[PDB]
């Protein structure tokens, strides 16, 4: 819709997103047989983490 | 995962229940002209609002 | 006291306890009935013999 919007500057203008496009963000795989394995509460993973 | 055996076996949730999109609850079921169908019985706010 | 305080919240406590046979059923049930299980207790004497 942005695209096509400003292939008609003649009736239509400053067509723009108001909020906010994507970033990066950081994704932390819990592997959770793995946890159970070493013995760790995913609790306190968790917990500790946030 | 529920649990691991010391065997190094592995207990999953299908291995214990059967998982379904189902709903919440399976008391109500409705239908129209016999052919199985749903709906919105729709009430009226005590100052209508005609 | 601790132990007095969770011996009452264990012993004196109403549960909900589903139904026989209740929805969803197999095909078939002739049989629904609510099912009662722990309810509250009523006199000085129940609390007596906790």
């Amino acid at each position: 819709l942005l695209a096509e919007a400003a292939k008609h500057p003649d009736m239509l203008t400053s067509v723009r997103p108001n909020g906010l496009e994507d970033t990066p963000q950081f994704k932390i795989d819990i592997d959770q047989e793995k946890a159970q394995a070493l013995g760790v509460s995913i609790n306190d993973i968790n917990t500790t983490l946030g | 995962l529920l649990k691991v055996n010391q065997d190094g076996s592995r207990v999953l949730l299908r291995d214990v229940a059967k998982i379904e999109l189902g709903g919440e609850n399976y008391d109500i079921i409705a239908e129209f002209n016999g052919q199985p169908a749903s709906g919105l019985g729709i009430k009226l706010a005590t100052g209508a609002n005609a | 006291p601790v132990d007095v305080i969770t011996a009452i919240k264990a012993q004196n406590a109403q549960v909900a306890a589903g139904q026989l046979g209740g929805t969803p059923p197999v095909k078939g049930q002739q049989l629904n009935a609510s099912i009662i299980a722990q309810t509250r207790l009523t006199s000085t004497e129940e609390f007596g013999k906790i």
